[PDB]
RNA sequence: UGCCAGCCACCGCGGUCAUACGAUUAACCCAAAUUAAUAGAUCCACGGCGUAAAGAGUGUUUAAGAAAAAAAAUCACAAU
C-alpha cells in the first residue's frame, strides 16, 4: 500500500514547479460560439478565444497546446478578509495537437 | 415576542418560546454544578452554589426562571445594566 | 415488533455492514483530483488541521484524512438509507446541478440545487404543505453559493437539527458540519466520483434494506 | 522512516527581485542628459514615480541630484535643454493621442 | 418541539439532552446511529476569529531536493520541449528523467554541481532528447 | 370643586364624568400606638479614562518603585 506523500512526491502537478510559461496540453469539454472551456487537466477549466485560422476544427473533445501563466487567478483587493477567486485559470493558445 | 395587542404578543411569545429550550444540569436536582461568574456585554451576573437547606437568595426574574428550571438553591448577583432581555 | 427492532438494530453492530471499503481508495480519490484546494490566502481558519500543506500557494487536502472522514460519512449515509430515511442533495453551483439532480433522480432521493428559499427548511408547513415531514439527513456537494457564502440550508439544518455530509474545501465551514469531509468540490471528477460513490451506497443501502425485509417476511 | 516527507527548506523557485533602471548605478549632478530624461520638455517637470519607475532610493537621488544642477546653473528650469531633445525615451508618458 | 439555538452545542447534544430532560418523546433514527458511529469532530459553532499579532498558519510549505534540481533545470532550459500531460498518472517529464538521472549520478559520489550539471545534460544527450537552452 | 380650593418621598395630578383635591361608603396595613420632621446605621472606585467625567502640549531628572524567562543599541530621504 503507498503513502499519499510518495503519490504527492511522483505526481506530475509536483514535477510542474512554476505555473508560469509550461507547454500544458489540455481537452475542450464545452463549446460557446466564441469562447473555449479547456479541462487542462490541473484543477480549474480555463477560457480561450476561437483563433481565426482552423477554427472549424475546435470541438468537443479536441485537445489543444497552453501556456499556463497562473493556474487559479486570485487576488486581493482593500477591505477584504478573503482573496477573491475567480473559479476559471488564465492561458492561452499555441494550436491544437500537433502530430 | 412583539405584536400591535398585548393578548397577540403574549401568544406569540408563547409560541416562540418552546423552539428555543435548553437543558440545565443540576447537581443532585436541586443546585448547579459550580460557581459561575460571568459578564454579558454589559451585565455581570455571579451565581453560587448553595447546599440544600437555604433556598433561592436571587433577583425576582432569577427566580422565576431557576423555579421553572428546578433549581431551589442558588445565589444570584447582578451587577451594572440589569436589563431583562441582557 | 420485536423482530422489526431486530432489523433496525443488526446493522448498528457491524462496522462494515454495507462493505462500502473497497468503493474508493486513495489511488482513486488522487486521480480524481481531490486533493487540491484553492490558493493559500483564500485558506479558512478551520482547514489548518485538514491540510496537509501548501505546494507553491496551493492548498493541499490531506486525502488520509478525507477518507477516513469519508469512510464514516459513507456509512451514516448507507445507515440513515438502511432505516427508510428522507436524503437531500443540495449543490448551489451552476455546473454540476443537472448532473446532481440526475444524480438524485437515479437514487430515488430528492435534490435541491436551485435556489433555497429562506424558509423552506425553518417554516416548511407554510411552504411545503399542511404536514411535511422534514428530511432527515442533507449532502451538501458544495457548501458555498454563487456569491461566495456559506450555504443558508446548513444553517437551516443546524437549526431544525438536520445531520449533514458536506464536502468543503479549503475556503469552506466545517463547523456546522456534523461529518464533513474535506475535499475538492470543483473539480468534475472529483465531483463525479461523489455522485457515483453516494449512488452507489443509496443503491446498496436500499437493496440490502429489500434483502433483510424479505429474510424477515421467510422467517415467519 | 518515511523519507517521502517534505523538508523544511526555502522556495528554490524564487526568481529575483525586479530592478530599477539605474540600479547598482551612481548618479550625478554634472551630467545634464541623464537628469533630463526624466524631466517633462515642455513645462520642466520631475516626473514622479508612477511615471519613472524606480527604486525609492534612486528616485530620491534624481530628484535631488536634479535640483542641485538646477540650482547650481548646470541645467535649465523653464524647459528640456533642446541639445538632448532626441534622447531615447524611458518614461512611459505619452504625449501625443 | 426542539432547540433551534446554533451555537449552544452539536445536534447530538441537543437531542440526548432534550429527550433526557423529557420534551421529545420520539427518539430519532439518525441519533441511534450517530451513537452507533460517532464522528471525528463534535459539530459545536467555534466563531472565525480574524488572525492578529505576531501569530501566523502553521500550514508547512511543500519543497523536495528534486525542487531544488527543478530550480536549476527550469533556471538554465527552461520548460521540456515534451510538453506535460497531466491526464496520465504514469507521465515521466523530461525534468523528471533529469531529476532521476541527477540521483543517479550524484550516487557515483561527484559532489561539484557544475560536473553534475554537465554530466546530467550530456547523459540527457546520448538518450536522444533535446536541451534546447535559453538564448 | 373645576390649573380655583388643594396634594405629593420621586414620577407627577387638579383646565365641568378626578380610583391622586375635600367629604361619604368600602378596602389595605400597623396597633397603644400611627404618621410628619430631623439626626443616625448602611450606601462611591480592587470600577473606569476614543465618542458619556477622565491619558494632563512635549522630553529629562530627584524621591519612590518594577528589573521577575530571553535578547537588543546604529544607518538612504523634509531634525535643529
Ligand atoms: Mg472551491
Ligand atoms: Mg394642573
Ligand atoms: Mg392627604
Ligand atoms: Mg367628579
Ligand atoms: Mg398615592
Ligand atoms: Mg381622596
Ligand atoms: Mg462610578
Ligand atoms: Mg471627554
Ligand atoms: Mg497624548
Ligand atoms: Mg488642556
Ligand atoms: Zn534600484
Amino acid at each position: 500500500v503507498e503513502s499519499f506523500a510518495s503519490m504527492l512526491r511522483h505526481s506530475p502537478l509536483t514535477q510542474m514547479g512554476p505555473a508560469k510559461n509550461k507547454l500544458v496540453i489540455g481537452q475542450i469539454f464545452h463549446i460557446v460560439e466564441d469562447d473555449l472551456y479547456i479541462d487542462f487537466g490541473g484543477k480549474f477549466h480555463c477560457v480561450c478565444k476561437r483563433p481565426e485560422v482552423d477554427g472549424e476544427k475546435y470541438q468537443k473533445g479536441t485537445r489543444v497546446r497552453l501556456r499556463l501563466l497562473d493556474l487559479e487567478l486570485t487576488s486581493r483587493f482593500l477591505g477584504a478578509t478573503t482573496d477573491t477567486t475567480i473559479l476559471e485559470a488564465d492561458a492561452v493558445l499555441l494550436g491544437l495537437q500537433e502530430s | 415576542g412583539k405584536a400591535t395587542e398585548r393578548a397577540d404578543a403574549f401568544r406569540k411569545a408563547k409560541n416562540r418560546a418552546v423552539h428555543y429550550l435548553h437543558y440545565i444540569e443540576r447537581y443532585e436536582d436541586h443546585t448547579i454544578y459550580h460557581d459561575i461568574s460571568l459578564k454579558f456585554k454589559r451585565t455581570h451576573i455571579k451565581m453560587k452554589k448553595q447546599p440544600r437547606g437555604y433556598g433561592l437568595h436571587c433577583h425576582r426574574a432569577i427566580m422565576t426562571i431557576c423555579r421553572l428550571i428546578g433549581i431551589k438553591d442558588l445565589y444570584a448577583k447582578v451587577s451594572g445594566s440589569v436589563n431583562m432581555l441582557n | 415488533n420485536d423482530l422489526r427492532d431486530r432489523i433496525l438494530s443488526e446493522p448498528l453492530k457491524h462496522a462494515d455492514f454495507f462493505n462500502l471499503k473497497e468503493l474508493f481508495s486513495v489511488r482513486s480519490l488522487f486521480d480524481a483530483r481531490v486533493h487540491l484546494g484553492h490558493k493559500a490566502g483564500c485558506r479558512h481558519r478551520f482547514m489548518e488541521p485538514y491540510l496537509f500543506g501548501s505546494r507553491l500557494g496551493q492548498d493541499i487536502i490531506d486525502l488520509e484524512q478525507t477518507a477516513a472522514h469519508l469512510q464514516l460519512a459513507l456509512n451514516f449515509t448507507a445507515h440513515v438509507a438502511y432505516r427508510e430515511g428522507i436524503i437531500l442533495f443540495v449543490s448551489r453551483h451552476r455546473q454540476f446541478a443537472h448532473l446532481i439532480e440526475t444524480t438524485a433522480r437515479d437514487c430515488g432521493e430528492y435534490a435541491h440545487t436551485r435556489y433555497f428559499k429562506g424558509g423552506l427548511l425553518t417554516n416548511a408547513p407554510l411552504l411545503l404543505g399542511p404536514g411535511v415531514r422534514l428530511p432527515d439527513l442533507i449532502i451538501f456537494l458544495h457548501t458555498l453559493n454563487n456569491v461566495f457564502e456559506p450555504h443558508v440550508a446548513v444553517r437551516d439544518a443546524a437549526k431544525m437539527n438536520i445531520p449533514t455530509v458536506g464536502i468543503v474545501d479549503t475556503n469552506c465551514n466545517p463547523a456546522l458540519i456534523t461529518y464533513p469531509v474535506p475535499g475538492n468540490d470543483d473539480s468534475p471528477p472529483a465531483v463525479r466520483l461523489f455522485c457515483r460513490l453516494f449512488q452507489v451506497a443509496i443503491s446498496r443501502a436500499k437493496e440490502k434494506r429489500r434483502q433483510v425485509e424479505a429474510l424477515y417476511r421467510l422467517q415467519g | 522512516s518515511n523519507e517521502d516527507l517534505p523538508v523544511p527548506m526555502e522556495n528554490p523557485y524564487k526568481e529575483p527581485l525586479k530592478k530599477c533602471i539605474l540600479c547598482e548605478k551612481h548618479v550625478d549632478y554634472k551630467n545634464v542628459q541623464l537628469l533630463s530624461q526624466f524631466i517633462s520638455p515642455f513645462t520642466g517637470c520631475i516626473y514622479g514615480r508612477h511615471i519613472t519607475g524606480l527604486c525609492g532610493k534612486k528616485q530620491k537621488e534624481i530628484t535631488k541630484a536634479i535640483k542641485r544642477a538646477q540650482i547650481l546653473g548646470f541645467m535649465p528650469v523653464t524647459y528640456k535643454d533642446p541639445a538632448y531633445l532626441k534622447d531615447p525615451k524611458v518614461c512611459n508618458i505619452k504625449y501625443r493621442e | 418541539a426542539g432547540s433551534r439555538l446554533e451555537t449552544v452545542g452539536s445536534i447530538f447534544s441537543r437531542t440526548r439532552d432534550l429527550i433526557r430532560a423529557g420534551v421529545l418523546k420520539e427518539k430519532p433514527l439518525w441519533l441511534d446511529i450517530y451513537n452507533a458511529f460517532p464522528p471525528l469532530r463534535e459539530p459545536v459553532f467555534r466563531r472565525p476569529r480574524l488572525r492578529y499579532g505576531k501569530a501566523k498558519a502553521a500550514v508547512q510549505d511543500i519543497f523536495y531536493h528534486e525542487d531544488r534540481i527543478r530550480a536549476k533545470f527550469y533556471s538554465a532550459y527552461g520548460s521540456g520541449p515534451k510538453a506535460f500531460d497531466l491526464f496520465n498518472p504514469n507521465f515521466k517529464s523530461t525534468c523528471q528523467r533529469f531529476v532521476e538521472k541527477y540521483i543517479e549520478l550524484q550516487r557515483l559520489g561527484e559532489t561539484d554541481e557544475e560536473k553534475l550539471f554537465v554530466e546530467a545534460g550530456k547523459a540527457l544527450l546520448a538518450e536522444g532528447v533535446t536541451l534546447r537552452r535559453v538564448g
